[PDB]
């Protein structure tokens, strides 16, 4: 069932917020569902703010494991944040669209908050880290989710990123893939700093009638122009910086290999050794079929235009 | 050449449904001059060291043919000729040694085309196993560039679409799963 | 203003005719801007020029209208001498048939086709017809090839509608084919996607029975 998502159940909701599985467990939160709609709401803002940083709130529940988000909304920001923090008569529109929303139907309350990294990436900056390490404090159930305008148009997939913090003194695991990203030199130094702080959900869909209808309209409408070349993956950074952190990835493990078969004994060892490996494959894979796809997409359209006849 | 396939198959499959275990002298003589046809110089090799020596004492033919695939091993085209036009062959052996020439042609046409830019007309005079002044006429008629003051010669060296969208359909079903 | 113009002397085409007319079209011949010959033909005064005495001039219009810089070469004892305008016009109109068919025109073609002895002159003529919207493209002069991305048409004998209806069902049988092997494609990764999830769905039957077996 397409929909199923869509049903709130208010008392499951009251349910896991009364049972708090997340305190049992840093790593709770491993998946991040985003609905169409806050996508497109989300990067439009984003894009408006252009090469300013904006942020918002996003509305949304738990389900186990994955944290789902539906909405979104912008906070008066009188002079560009004169006063602390981008929040100003903050909760005024916030409380008021929440009430009006109990009123309208919109049942769904804060999972989160997303900001914009223009030209710079997804991650957690220093001052993001306090914010995200803030949330987690008073509203556990909070996702610090990061988006890149500028990433969007360049790479052409919109750049997005969703991120929960570690609480202050607990130390990550060993396993952890961590993608390559490009960062700018002026903020480099503070992401080096905190990078090992918080950790990456899983972002995933779940397609819906909200995409079906979206997806379709303006698909026809502005792609009858179907060429725009056919790959936009043709510019190395992405692809290559991908392969380099496989490469980075691998060779770890081999390094662990290594060190790991003197030592008669340690199930942990062949346990994290056989996931990161299999987190590299996965990985490539998904990388061969996107090339694929791009690949299938151009020979047939070049073919039926150049020589059909 | 795909009747001769069609024969060296037949003969084969003779070979080793063989009632008393030995073939008669024209299969032996088909399959050895099959196997000297396609350069197939190992299997007539060891075909050769198959056949008992009484065949051979009462078919001074297969020793001939036998001599012949040894020339074809050292490839002195001007042996290889001479021996294949010396000994008479049967009309079992005639048509296919006559093929053999023939095969023999096109390789050291070919063989001379690729690793000679320039080549001795006396020497590709006896790759080919002509003399040398209908050869020039042969290869310009190909062609080809010849020097008269230096008597050397020039040669010249000379996916459908469903199968493409089966390929990269396999490659999607491949990675889908 | 060419298509204003040329609407004008259709006007008066309609009224006065004869050597005005004759005239008339010569100076259409002679004013740049017209390409299109075709409206002017259409016209029931030209028809009356057929069964006039004079022929020179329409045989002239005619070949503007369908024939090249060639045809008009072997025509010089039966059309009227042209101006250095009319010329130009017509080697533009034959540029244009020689970029119609091929895309990419060697320089030894051009100086074939057009009379072409000087190749500076060439590449005059060249950049006044693409400068004048004629043709779209540009020129390689190491390889000497002239390649033209765009160009203008032409007009057609009524006999060229068959050739346009043949190409335009051959585009729609093509089109209709890729269609047909798309869904043929969907067919296939539906049924691949079937045959992992059969693969799946007896995977966990056997696993359900053994448990159960323990
Ligand atoms: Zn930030």
């Amino acid at each position: 069932s397409i929909d199923e998502i869509y049903k709130y159940d208010k008392k499951q909701q009251q349910e896991i917020l009364a049972a708090k599985p997340w305190t049992k467990d840093h790593h709770y939160f491993k998946y991040c569902k985003i609905s169409a709609l806050a996508l497109l709401k989300m990067v439009m803002h984003a894009r408006s703010g252009g090469n300013l940083e904006v942020m918002g709130l996003m509305l949304g529940k738990v389900d186990g494991e994955t944290m789902i988000i539906m909405d979104s909304f912008a906070l008066p920001v009188e002079g560009t944040e004169t006063r602390v923090n981008a929040q100003a008569a903050a909760y005024e529109y916030m409380a008021a669209y929440i009430e009006n929303a109990k009123q309208v139907g919109r049942l769904e309350n804060a999972i989160g908050w997303y900001a914009s990294h223009p030209g710079y990436g997804c991650w957690l900056s220093g001052i993001d880290v306090s914010t995200q390490m803030l949330n987690q404090q008073f509203q556990e159930p909070f996702v610090a989710v990061v988006i890149d305008p500028t990433r969007t148009i360049s790479a052409g997939k919109v750049n997005l990123g969703a991120f929960r913090t570690y609480p202050k003194g607990y130390k990550p695991p060993d396993e952890g893939p961590s993608e390559y990203q490009t960062i700018p030199l002026n903020k480099i130094e503070d992401f080096g700093v905190h990078c090992k702080q918080y950790y990456a959900l899983e972002v995933s869909y779940f397609k819906s009638s909200l995409d079906r209808k979206l997806l379709e309209l303006l698909w026809n409408k502005y792609w009858v122009n179907t060429l725009s070349s056919s790959s936009l993956l043709t510019n190395a950074d992405y692809t290559t910086g991908q392969v380099f952190d496989l490469s980075e990835k691998l060779e770890q493990s081999e390094a662990q290999l290594g060190r790991g078969s003197f030592m008669l004994g340690l199930e942990t060892h062949d346990r994290k050794s056989e996931d990161k490996l299999a987190k590299a494959t996965r990985d490539s894979c998904k990388t061969t079929i996107e090339a694929i796809h791009g690949l299938m997409s151009q020979v047939i359209k070049d073919k039926l235009f150049n020589q059909i006849n | 050449a795909f009747s001769f396939k069609k024969l060296l198959d037949q003969c084969e499959n003779q070979e080793l449904e063989a009632p008393g275990g030995i073939a008669t002298p024209p299969v032996y003589g088909q399959l050895l001059a099959l196997y000297l046809l396609h350069n197939d110089m190992n299997n007539a090799r060891y075909l050769w060291k198959r056949i008992p020596p009484a065949i051979k004492s009462a078919n001074s033919e297969l020793g001939g043919i036998w001599s012949v695939g040894q020339r074809i091993w050292q490839r002195d085209f001007p042996g290889i000729y001479t021996t294949i036009n010396a000994h008479q062959w049967s009309e079992t052996v005639q048509p296919i040694m006559e093929a053999l020439r023939d095969a023999t042609r096109r390789r050291a046409f070919a063989l001379v085309s690729q690793a000679y830019t320039s080549i001795i007309a006396d020497d590709f005079a006896a790759f080919v196993g002509l003399p040398v002044e209908e050869a020039v006429k042969g290869i310009l008629e190909q062609g080809w560039q010849a020097d008269s003051t230096t008597r050397m010669v020039l040669p010249r060296k000379p996916i459908p679409n469903e199968q493409q969208l089966a390929r990269l359909t396999d490659y999607v079903a491949f990675l889908e799963n | 203003p060419s298509s204003n113009l040329l609407e004008q002397f259709i006007l008066l085409a309609k009224g006065t005719s004869g050597s005005a007319l004759t005239a008339l079209i010569s100076q259409v011949l002679e004013a740049p801007g017209v390409y299109v010959f075709g409206e002017l033909l259409e016209l029931a005064n030209v028809q009356e020029l057929a069964e006039g005495a004079n022929a020179a001039y329409l045989q002239l219009l005619n070949l503007f209208a369908y024939g090249t810089y060639p045809d008009y070469i072997a025509n010089k004892e039966s059309l009227p001498e042209l101006s250095t305008a009319q010329q130009n016009k017509l080697k533009h109109l034959t540029i244009v048939s020689l970029a119609s068919r091929m895309k990419c025109i060697p320089y030894s073609v051009l100086l074939k086709d057009l009379e072409m002895r000087n190749l500076r002159e060439l590449e005059d003529l060249i950049i006044e017809a693409v400068y004048t919207d004629i043709i779209q493209g540009k020129l390689d002069q190491r390889n000497q090839l002239l390649e033209v991305d765009f160009c203008i048409g032409r007009d057609i004998r009524k006999k060229d509608i068959n050739n346009i209806v043949k190409t335009l069902h051959e585009w729609c049988d093509g089109c209709e084919a890729v269609l047909l092997g798309i869904e043929q494609q969907v067919l296939r990764a539906n049924q691949y996607k079937e045959n992992h999830n059969r693969t799946q769905q007896q995977v966990e039957a056997e696993v359900t029975n053994i448990k159960k077996t323990l």
